[PDB]
């Protein structure tokens, strides 16, 4: 009634706002095009491996995508209702949301799960997109990082992490990384920066090229966001080792 | 005094009746959208989901709210179960149940008509589906083409007359645009769009200015 | 004034009469559902439990409500204690109270009829049962067949001189889809059901089309 | 009013949503007709076997099933109550729900209980079931586990479990378990990975010649699911005996 | 403007007149329970508690709440308290102040007429008690028998010049079951029960079709 | 309003929904006939008795029965409730409830007491009954085991207990017992495990020849449930000692 | 539109009046209750607390409540502070408010006319005191003799020349039960009680029926 | 609204449902004529005596009376609450409860307290009556005992006490008391043990000669409950010492 689906369920049905398999980590970085999110796929609960092929990084509508590191369980109910939240403020309104929007709402449904946070069951997102508002779209990329108490904060230095393995890969890209580049070359600091994070941390684990387990990846520039496929990242991998 | 439904139903048909119209079809891409609206801003035919359109005929607010309505018990469903359970017999049912009430408790009954259209998934073999509802909750299945709003008499037979399985695109804009001009002129000032079965998500596009040019026929 | 119920009364029992007809009957296999039904998706007639099905006749929406209604009243009971005590009695009562309501309070009546059938459980000698609930909650436990909907005279007699006990199936729908045409034209367009006592569990099925040929008999 | 069972009951009866009797093992495989799942029967509270017969797994619907791992008295009645979700949501909708419905459910329903597990009363459940939607009807049979906070996961790799010798049965079908094969071949290496899982935990125990307890079973396929035999069983784990 | 009670009133008084009707009796086993009822399944006579029985007249859904609503006020004092102390003066009054309540508030009042009976505990030497409450809740003390539903007048009459303490059932059974038939058409196709005083619990059994031959007279 | 006597209070009176006196043993077998009851009568609140004369076993209605362990305070009222709403469904609905009714019902009531369970007032009862809807009227007799979450659970081999005593008395019946036999044979392996739970628990204390103090007993069959005479037990527990 | 309390007026004189009547009056022990009641089981006479009465007229059930009402409004404060502190002035009052407001809201008034009667402690030279509330809630301090019910005229006045202070039970039982037959007969079926203020507590007691008798002149 | 005088306080006046002066010792017996109750005088809040003349027997009603044990506050109007209870059901109903309808509401008034009770606060009542529904008028008197959780129970063994020194009352009648006795021998029983347990209890403390403290009584028969004197107390505790 303010074009929130959130708001609509804080009304009408309000059931919807290591015990449990955890998390990972994700990277996002900002290039010419657009921007991109790359994202381990190892789910680890105690010491003990659960799953090395969840996936972290989704595409939240035509111009944006995010990454949650987190509870499992509570990081994928809120980026699906995310997406949700999201289009139908577009069916109803009939355009879409602002970037600004789309984060704002976002920090506002972190906010919501701030009393789960307290009680280990934290969640944290990255968020990125091709700001179709941007005056330079050279510099249309963007990534908005959160708090746990429903921070929302601006990249402003072309890229970011959040997981187990974060410190690790923000510091591989600190050196690894350069601005305006190729959505091949960013996607490459990408794959390596999660790979340093997975060597000094046991619950990242990134590309095993004996197993077959490949990270996960999404572009968005300013013809939309599309998930990368599996062979542009393993031919991708092969070319990172060594 | 009882038979008030009469009085009321008729305040309802006479604010449809006068008002323009709107025609939806059933074709080879799968379902259009053909309505008079001369506004540049407010639609009259929106996306309602995945696979699913909606148009509506009326006072503007009154059917405006019952398409968020739609919009939001659509969204509901997929989340609350999954986007491939979200249906038209769903909203339309819906629809009915809504309307139904309004005109029985409401003041004032709803002077609408609206249209619900749903176009199979994308690649089983199945023909799209039409729901028609009235402002007294009536639902039909309409499996052809449908029409509402002003006087439907001529356009309604216009198109009994006039319709045809498979019809190509361009050609499905005539057969309505043609109904369309044998009641009430006809520039391209309306609103046009398709829920298209190729697609494989939104299926709802709505063909703008520029392209329209070259579907509707002249006088 | 006070005599409203008159007034009201005809307002449900004119619309029924205004309407396509429904008859359902008890036979060998369990029991028969056969209604005028053009529509290809909105049904009239469904499996309200699991040895109990429904049929009813008026207005859509406020019968697809209390066929709705009836659904969860039914699996709640299954769930709270156990689905060998749903009967067909409970929803028979149920809906009797449900209408008797509606009909002295909500401010209009409704323009429904409605058919409660339960089929025995899967193997004792026990007959099929019926129930038939009027727009103002009166019920009445017909053993052998049952009709509403339309002008109910000529169907209703074209059946009582005409009804057999441990009547075949394809001779149970002669018998009915005759009957309704002595009043009202006849194509396989309609929908048929039945709650075929044979079933462990569901015991509703619906006679598709291409099965439906050989059953009904032509002019 | 929205088809739920569940929800209807939320709004007009909410009273329905080792001091007590426990769990054991469940294992699912994946297969060229459909799926299964086969589990333990032995019931333990404390170190004390409670009951040998009990059945873990239970066919939902026509084409699907769960076992349940956990606390057996809110075991039970969760599962009976999702039996009766889908059951009902068919019944008012006409058609059944999607295969990624009823698992969206039934996770709904185990985030409910979210508030009974963090006291111990967890319970966990593994669902299977011949997808009716899916593409190539050769790998139509799936398998969703979940989380406690009610995470929705995909198999992907054909077979899983849970319960106290999940970690062995998992392991034991590592080695035992090979892809498209048999609705023999299937129910042999679940029958052994259940034989496995009884080895290294007191938990479980498997299948007993000497008292005549053998592991329930239930096979889904296009056919639908059905509850296999007595005798297919015995007869099946006597063979696996050496 | 006023006298609407006068109103209300009429409809009650013509609803139960246009309607079967029945008998309840003090006799030598306890209380006899004998009305008009086709039905094969829907009662109207009914054990209302362990020394209670209650019947009624008028449209079915409205009594049948009432019934239960018996059902219910009953074993509540009996949990509350003890079944020693559910009795019938207090369904009486409880009934009494219900049906007064509807007939002044409910927008239709009830079209019911009941009775309750109470058949003194399971040896002490008290005689049965009898209760009638009209549709605008009135009450009445009968020691010997009472009539409702239909017309009255003959049946009664037919009873005050017919009846007798210590009558045994049989005979019991034909000087009610006659005095029906003196207004109204008598087939074994009724339902009866009795409140046997020698029972040390439930006391309430119905006299099923096989044993009830040889109780009712011929013409 | 769904003809549950409970669910009326539920909403219409809600306020009837070692500090005090204990429980006690409770014996049930399966036998031709139908199956029956027998508890012992000492109530103990510390390891002080309290009383020795107390009713463990009620006929709940005409076809069933059932023995409730546990506080007794708790215990009573909750079987009052039991009968109350197994009559009251059926001067309602004319007809009785299932036998998987009642259960489901007597299930339901103590998930209810969950509350005061885990407070130390928990309370656990064990249902029997002659099923007049079991197709095979031999084997007519049943027995339902509950948690203290509420789980129903069926007998299956023919007896049950449940108290202090039970592990004590299931052993005894464990040797003590055999399937199809007598209302006398089964009423006296009754008195039997009655007096060895006795043996290895001061809790229970079965038969006491030397007080008067015997067993309380009830069979149920084809012709309904009856509570034995206090001769028939006690001229019963003489021919069992020695 | 307006002196519509003209008519609801009128609706409950009409309804008290068209019924059998009560005489309360002063006496020696303290007071006596004589009122017409053919009834074996319902009375109209209550012991309302230790030292107060109540008996009525009008429908039944309307006064039945009140009647209760005020029993519980008296044990309230009875428990709240002290029997000692229940009076009759109190219970007049409330139940002044009570019918006022019935009178003024309900949807039909009560047709209701009632007595509080308090017989002074068990010792002091206090003389009784009764209270008459009327369907519109009106009170008036009668020290004497009160009547009301049916046709008040004929009885009122066959009293205000009969009535003796000090008058002797066995008398006074005559006074009232003459003047009440002074207007319509008179058998020793009806109630009749006394608030004795000999009794230390509970102060009324019924005279059953070996002993009215005794008490009761003929004709 | 169901003749309760406690309901009616439900719903419209529910603010009326060693730190404070405690408890004391209360017998009953059974005899030929009807039953009594004894009790002491002596309220001690600690180790230090608060009141030596406390009354701990009331008479509920014409055919019966009962005893409260535990915190002299929550005792005291707790029972003036059910003997209201108790008269307002007649003065509605017109006739008087049944015994066991006053028993069942006493265990309904103490079920309520339970809360306090679990909270140091608790109390317990003993109550007896002329059951003026029993066949034998012979055996027509009454004894039951409740729980803190509420239980009610029946005595059947002719007497029963409640207190601190109610164990050694107890004891005390398990010898010097007798069935079908005078209400004079039984007065006398009961004025004894009320002596015994004032000798193993300092809590209690009987008669007392010297100061002039005798024991409360109250005896109840086919004629009704009746308050025994002063003197018929006094020169019957002189006669009990040697």
């Amino acid at each position: 009634n303010l074009s929130s689906f959130t708001d609509y369920l804080r009304g009408h049905a309000p059931e919807l706002l290591d015990l449990a398999p955890h998390g990972t980590t994700i990277v996002a970085l900002t290039y010419k095009g657009g921007v991109l999110l790359a994202g381990d796929r190892r789910a680890t609960q105690g010491n003990l491996i659960a799953s090395r092929d969840v996936e972290k990084v989704y595409v939240t509508d035509e111009y944006s995508a995010a990454g949650i590191a987190g509870t499992a369980g509570i990081a994928i109910e809120l980026v699906r209702l995310f997406a949700v939240e999201l289009e139908h403020y577009e069916k109803i309104e009939g355009v879409p949301l602002t970037f600004d929007g789309k984060a704002n709402r976002l920090a506002s449904m972190v906010r919501g799960n701030l009393g789960a946070a307290m009680q280990g069951l934290a969640v944290v997102p990255l968020l990125v997109g091709y700001d179709l508002d941007a005056d330079d779209e050279s510099r249309a990329g963007r990534i908005v990082s959160y708090d746990v108490v429903g921070g929302r904060y601006e990249e402003r230095a072309g890229y970011h992490a959040v997981g187990s393995g974060s410190l690790a890969a923000k510091s591989a890209l600190k050196k690894i990384y350069s601005p305006d580049s190729d959505e091949e070359t960013a996607l490459r600091a990408a794959i390596e920066s999660l790979y340093d994070a997975a060597d000094d941390d046991s619950a990242t684990g990134g590309p095993d090229l004996t197993r077959g387990i490949y990270p996960t990846a999404v572009t968005i520039t300013q013809a939309g966001a599309v998930h990368v496929s599996e062979e542009t990242t393993s031919e991708l991998a092969r070319r990172i080792v060594a | 005094a009882e038979q008030i439904m009469r009085d009321r139903s008729e305040l309802a048909r006479k604010g449809i009746a006068r008002g323009r119209s709107v025609v939806v079809l059933t074709f080879r891409d799968g379902v259009l959208f053909v309505a008079e609206n001369p506004s540049t801003a407010l639609h009259k035919v929106s996306e309602l989901y995945d696979r699913l359109g909606f148009a509506a005929v009326g006072k503007y607010n009154e059917f405006e709210n019952l398409r968020r309505a739609g919009i939001v018990h659509a969204d509901m469903r997929g989340y609350s179960y999954d986007r491939r359970d979200v249906t038209g017999r769903s909203l339309a049912n819906a629809y009915a149940q809504t309307l139904g009430t309004i005109f029985t408790e409401q003041p004032k009954p709803y002077e609408v008509e609206i249209c619900v259209a749903e176009v199979g998934r994308v690649g089983s073999p199945k023909a799209p589906q039409l729901y028609r509802i009235t402002y007294d909750g009536s639902i039909v299945d309409e499996q052809h083409f449908v029409v509402m709003g002003g006087t439907t008499e001529p356009i309604a037979t216009a198109m009994r007359e006039s319709y045809r399985a498979d019809l190509d695109l361009e050609a499905a804009v005539g057969i309505a645009v043609n109904a369309l001009r044998q009641g009430g002129v006809d520039v391209a000032s309306l609103e046009v769009a398709v829920l298209d079965q190729s697609r494989p998500r939104r299926a709802f596009r709505r063909i703008a200015g520029t392209a329209l040019e070259q579907l509707v026929p002249a006088e």
